[PDB]
RNA sequence: UAUCUGGUUGAUCCUGCCAGUAGUCAUAUGCUUGUCUCAAAGAUUAAGCCAUGCAUGUCUAAGUAUAAGCAAUUUAUACAGUGAAACUGCGAAUGGCUCAUUAAAUCAGUUAUCGUUUAUUUGAUAGUUCCUUUACUACAUGGUAUAACUGUGGUAAUUCUAGAGCUAAUACAUGCUUAAAAUCUCGACCCUUUGGAAGAGAUGUAUUUAUUAGAUAAAAAAUCAAUGUCUUCGGACUCUUUGAUGAUUCAUAAUAACUUUUCGAAUCGCAUGGCCUUGUGCUGGCGAUGGUUCAUUCAAAUUUCUGCCCUAUCAACUUUCGAUGGUAGGAUAGUGGCCUACCAUGGUUUCAACGGGUAACGGGGAAUAAGGGUUCGAUUCCGGAGAGGGAGCCUGAGAAACGGCUACCA
RNA sequence: GGACUUUUACUUUGAAAAAAUUAGAGUGUUCAAAGCAGGCGUAUUGCUCGAAUAUAUUAGCAUGGAAUAAUAGAAUAGGACG
RNA sequence: GCCCGUCGCUAGUACCGAUUGAAUGGCUUAGUGAGGCCUCAGGAUCUGCUUAGAGAAGGGGGCAACUCCAUCUCAGAGCGGA
């Protein structure tokens, strides 16, 4: 009788099941980072596809549509303010761009390495949860 | 419909209280009421000039138009003060992105002011419940008689 | 252990349709009838208990009965109630005949008299007083309320015999 | 009881209809008065958020309004006589609108007596000045002072008597008297 | 379905209420009043949740109770009040008076008042009818019955009421070029001097306005509500007076002012 | 976010299905399971049956306290603190649960009531209640009959209750009252004109009927029957009053009546004072509950247009015992074949009627991502329906109620 | 205000339009699914941004269009205007 | 080489069929008809208004004649209610 107490899932999973090339490209992410699932991959190129859907749709509409401009140019904004893209590329065409690398080199795991405190991404994840 | 008799009932037909005095010497034998529907509807000759009764007359009877505005084909004449029309249409499917054509049947109340025929195209204006399936009244006979004297004979 | 009914006539128990306001029933909700059963109101061999009232004595005193007497456990408390009891005439005050009860309150026995009802008191005439002059003033309110509009309507036609003066 | 619902009853297609939804109160009807003549009994029944409608059965009096000469006395109702709907409440002289009755005349002749002065069938100075002043409007009407000789008037009645506990009604007059007239008497 | 419903489900509630999603289950479903269930705003959500004097609902009911609040001059005491449109918030301790009028948004906005402004309401009339023994009257949309009325009022027109006592002491017409304020639709909250009325006889009179920007609108003759002359209302009007900004204009604004 | 792959041959290109693959707010089940947040959950089958507990009651300074109750005290010899029981009032017609029926039904989006009912809240609203009407009718206030209670009892047994004796009212039943004015009728007399008049009656509201007013489509005239106001006595009549709707016989008003007569305060709480002609005179403050009609609000009841899954191995259907329509009535809160009576012969259909099926409640919706679609919604919101099956009904503003009654079936 | 008007389909814009749900803006729930919060100082007697926008088609209303495609008319002139 | 049918064995599925076979559910004729609701009657009792007697009460104001309102009590007669 309360309200719906909504919800949503973050990760999709490969139509194919063993397709071994993706498998080892997933894998060298996986390694390279320090990542325990391919889940924690799935997840961003999950989150990812639905930016690019959101910008494909904005690139047909007219230009200098009220909506193209407004939320456009809103995601853009969003995109650069986590460091994901770049300030020269800005303008929604590097978002149908863009790739996983961009989005997984951003996290707390990978910053609290690449400059020091860490000198690898296993003793990042360790700091890290160790509070 | 009607036609014919006026008193043709067990009851006495009359309008309600429209008095007319019998000491008072008139030169019309009766009082007749009316008014007008509104939205452009002519209230006709034959309503005013005639000595029907019909209570459910929009223009001399107890009813009022209000609500829905239609038109139709007259298909069914064959009752009496009371007609069938059908409304036909097209019905927009989807899927298929194209239409098909539908229509329903509309029983209608019609005046002893007007005088319909099949085919005739009329426009009806709802009112009341007046019988079981009767929601509208005959308000405006758009057609004529669909050029029947143009079928006489030879020379 | 079945009740008598009066007015059932039959030697015999029947089940009859009970509602509000009669014998052998007392309801448990608005207008909540109810079909029981009840025994007739003629004497029979199957009767546990014949309730009797005495008409007339006779020439002996029973026990428990004649003999003792039991009072009224209660006294009058509307005023003319109290004013029939003794029969006073509706002068010699009534605040006086209230038959007040005594009550030990250990070593402090207690004298309570009712509350009399329906006694002419000073506030209720003041609240008489007060719905006659109300609804007068009123009256004479609506009334000059009524000869306000009349004046507007008035110097309105006026003003509308004055515009019809200007053209 | 009594249900006035459309839901029952066939469609005007043809097709039996299911039952949706049980009996309401809202949709009940009650049974008709069914009222007669003489003697009063009337009975309230409460409806449909408080409001008691009152039904008569047996009624004596009623209200009868004489249409053309401005007045309306109260008249003891001698019987039906005709109506439209049913012949059975003509033999029963069952009491309901649109009841062809004959009431009293007597109030009505002591009224026009009392105020043409000229008596109908076949001295005070003011009154006098009155009826002089009267006149052209004596002219009553053949058939309701024939209907008065008997002493018994052709009245309609036109109010709710299994419904406001009333019998009122008015007088036959015009066209609708010829016309009760000639039905009246061509079924006999 | 067998009779008068008490309660109100908190989601069905009104959304201008701005109530969350979650936390409890029902709302305060206005009482019988002077405003419609959709347009009324109950006491409780004004004091507790419009104006933070209160955290439990139970402590609004004691604060109410107190007959600190008055409506348009009456105490009230009704926790759930039906209070609406143009009425007049009383609070004589904090020193306080409220009136309520809609957004732009569409909501009803917290507005802060004189003490002078808050003795007289305005009301548009709804219905003018003759009355019993001879005596016309007018009753405007807040259910206030007022008699003998000027006889040049007619419906749709707006007044000025005393609120200290009844009587109707100025009122304006509805004419082409009024300062009216939307009241209903997605177009309420904005205000802007009427254009142009489009008839239309026995089916929804529509109404053409245009605010103080030349930007257009219409509506329906019903939630239009007359409140004065070009650039002269009657009545305070908050921060924005009905303009409707864009979401772009929105977004340039609040970020405009941005310097911490 | 527009992909295919394995399997007919010796080998080939096809056709084509089988199988693989991916997801499912999609059930189950199996093996494994450590941390945070979030938390669906006897729907599917059997709207199958149920032990026990609980889920509906409720009091303000302000209807009713003589508890032989408690507390005492702070005046209180009518009552006053506090308060069990019982009376009275309101509530129990919301909530919660289920998806059984239901396929033009429900639901929906859109309408209508000039087609009705409405507790309540909110704003309005009431000088008339008596009677041949001077030897007066309680209004300084009219009548009992009851619970609780006391006491006498009955049955194995219930929220069973009998006989007896008391007593309250904002319960029950009664029943007075207040200004001026005018409008209508009658009319004693006096007296002839062209005629005018003392004083007797009726005129609150509601109910029922008949009648009239409710004008306005641009402007003028003669006459008959009545007959109004001012005579400059042949006569004039001049200013003349107008609400609303697209639309009414509308709002509103007048006339003649009618009624086992609706309402118009026999009520409660704090204060307790003004003003003398010193009468327990006459007045007077704040708001409580009530009270008729109108408006308002919450509603409800019907209701216009259009839209449903499979099915022709259902093509004709509808009027027995209303089928479609006319008249009148009855019944309803009201529209209507809703019902009755009379009368007619109509109403739907290959643009698929009518019938059958549904493991069918309808909608917001959900799952599946090129698009078009396909599939699903018992289930947190809305609408409907039901309370083991059926009917019937009391109370009431609201129920055909079931944590109400009555009867039948199980 | 009086007097009359051949009927349509199509398309546009608009009004009327519950929420939750979806698409989506803003805010660093430490992240995140979410929530509609919150953010600032004089943190000893306040200050203040919000709580958007979009879809919401079929049918009904309203408004602009005059291509496409239907419909009606003057032949026994019983025609048009005056 | 491939290959067709009768015939023979084991398993499974569906069909036809004496029993005018059986079971559930929805409708339903005719007959019997409980129950509340309406209505004609009923009157265990229990009062009511009208007509009059027999004993006291209270006075519209009198030297005798004269005279109203409220309440209660028993032989006896009309108009209705619960």
């Amino acid at each position: 009788p309360r309200a719906p107490r909504t919800y949503s899932k973050t990760y999709s999973t490969p139509k194919r099941p063993y397709e071994s090339s993706r498998l080892d490209a997933e894998l060298k992410l996986a390694g390279e980072f320090g990542l325990k699932n391919k889940k924690e991959i799935y997840r961003i190129s999950f989150q990812l596809s639905k930016i690019r859907r959101a910008a494909r749709d904005l690139l047909t509409r007219d230009e200098k549509d009220p909506k193209r401009l407004f939320e456009g140019n809103a995601l853009i904004r969003r995109l650069v303010r986590v460091g994901v893209l770049s300030e020269d590329k800005k303008k929604l065409d590097y978002v149908l761009a863009l790739k996983v690398e961009d989005f997984l080199e951003r996290r707390l795991q990978t910053q609290v390495y690449k400059l020091g405190l860490a000198k690898s991404v296993h003793h990042a994840r360790v700091l890290i949860t160790q509070r | 419909s009607t036609e014919l008799t006026v008193q043709s009932e067990r009851a006495f037909q009359k309008q309600p209280h429209i008095f007319n005095n019998p000491k008072v010497k008139t030169s019309k034998r009766t009082k007749r009421w009316y008014k007008n529907a509104g939205l452009g509807f002519k209230t006709p000759k034959t309503a005013i000039e005639g000595s029907y009764i019909d209570k459910k007359c929009p223009f001399t009877g107890l009813v009022s138009i209000r609500g829905k505005i239609l038109t139709g084909t007259v298909v069914s004449t064959k009752m009496h003060r009371t007609i069938v029309i059908r409304r036909a249409y097209l019905h927009y499917i989807p899927k298929y992105n194209r239409y098909e054509k539908r229509h329903k049947n509309v029983p209608v109340h019609v005046s002893p002011a007007f005088r319909v025929q099949v085919g005739d195209i009329v426009t009806v204006g709802q009112c009341r419940p007046i019988s079981k399936t009767v929601r509208f009244n005959v308000v405006k006979v758009s057609a004529a008689a669909g050029k029947a004297n143009k079928q006489f004979a030879k020379f | 252990g079945f009740p008598m009914k009066q007015g059932v006539l039959l030697p015999t128990r029947i089940k009859l349709l009970l509602t509000k306001n009669v014998s052998c029933y007392r309801p448990r909700r608005d207008g909540e009838r109810k079909r029981k059963s009840v025994r007739g109101a003629i004497v029979g061999p199957d009767l546990a208990v014949l309730a009797l009232v005495i008409v007339k004595k006779g020439e002996q005193e029973l026990e428990g009965l004649t003999d003792t007497t039991v009072p009224k456990r209660l006294g009058p408390k509307r005023a003319n109630n109290i004013r029939k009891f003794f029969g006073l005439s509706k002068e010699d005050d009534v605040r006086d005949f209230v038959i007040r009860r005594e009550v030990t309150k250990g070593e402090k026995t207690y004298t309570k008299a009712p509350k009399i009802q329906r006694l002419v008191t000073p506030q209720r005439l003041q609240r008489k007083r007060h719905q006659r002059a109300l609804k007068v003033r009123n009256a004479q309110a609506q009334r000059e309320a009524a000869a306000e509009y009349a004046q507007l309507l008035a110097k309105r036609l006026s003003e509308r015999k004055a515009e019809k003066a200007e053209i | 009881g009594i249900s006035r619902d459309s839901r029952h009853k066939r469609s005007a297609t043809g097709a039996k209809r299911a039952q949706f939804r049980k009996k309401r109160k809202f949709e009940l009807g009650r049974q008709p008065a069914n009222t007669k003549i003489g003697a009063k009994r009337i009975h309230s029944v409460r409806t449909r958020g408080g409001n008691k409608k009152y039904r008569a059965l047996r009624i004596e009096t009623g209200n009868f309004s004489w249409a053309s000469e401005g007045i309306s006395k109260k008249t003891r109702i001698a019987g039906v006589v005709y109506h439209p709907s049913n012949n059975e409440l003509v033999r029963t002289n069952t009491l309901t609108k649109a009841a062809i009755v004959q009431i009293d005349a007597t109030p009505f002749r002591q009224w026009f007596e009392a105020h043409y002065g000229q008596t109908l069938g076949k001295k005070s100075k003011n009154a006098e000045r009155k009826w002089a002043a009267r006149a052209a409007s004596a002219k009553i009407e053949s058939s309701v002072e024939s209907q008065f000789s008997a002493g018994r008037l052709y009245a309609c009645i036109s109010s709710r008597p299994g419904q406001s506990g009333r019998c009122d009604g008015y007088i036959l007059e015009g066209e609708e008297l010829a016309f009760y007239l000639r039905r009246l008497t061509a079924k006999k | 379905a067998r009779g008068p419903k008490k309660h109100l489900k908190r989601l069905a509630a009104p959304h201008h209420w701005l109530l969350d999603k979650l936390s409890g289950c029902y709302a305060p479903r206005p009482s019988a009043g002077p405003h419609k269930l959709r347009e009324s705003l109950p006491l409780i959500v004004f004091l507790r949740n419009r104006l933070k004097y209160a955290l439990n609902g139970r402590e609004v009911k004691a604060i109410l109770m107190q007959r600190h609040v008055k409506v348009d001059g009456k105490v009230r005491t009704d926790t759930t009040y039906p209070a609406g449109f143009m009425d007049v918030i009383t609070l004589d301790a904090t020193n306080e008076n409220f009136r309520l009028v809609y957004d732009v948004k569409g909501r009803f906005a917290v507005h802060r008042i004189t003490d002078e402004e808050a003795s007289y309401k305005l009301g548009k009339v709804k219905k003018v009818q003759l009355g019993k023994k001879g005596v016309p009257y007018v009753v405007t949309h807040d259910g206030r019955t007022i008699r003998y009325p000027d006889p040049n009022i007619k419906v749709n027109d707006t007044v000025k009421i005393d609120l200290a006592s009844g009587k109707i002491t100025d009122f304006i017409k509805f004419d082409a070029g009024k300062l009216v304020y939307v009241t209903g639709g997605r177009n309420l909250g904005r205000i802007g001097t009427i254009v142009h009325k489009e008839r239309h006889d026995g089916g929804f009179d529509l109404v053409h306005i245009k605010d103080s920007l030349d930007n257009t609108f219409v509506t329906r003759l019903n939630n239009v509500f007359v409140i004065g002359e070009q650039g002269k209302p009657y009545i305070s009007l908050p921060k924005g007076k009905g303009i409707k900004l864009s979401i772009a204009e929105e977004r340039d604004r609040r970020r405009a002012q941005q310097g911490l």
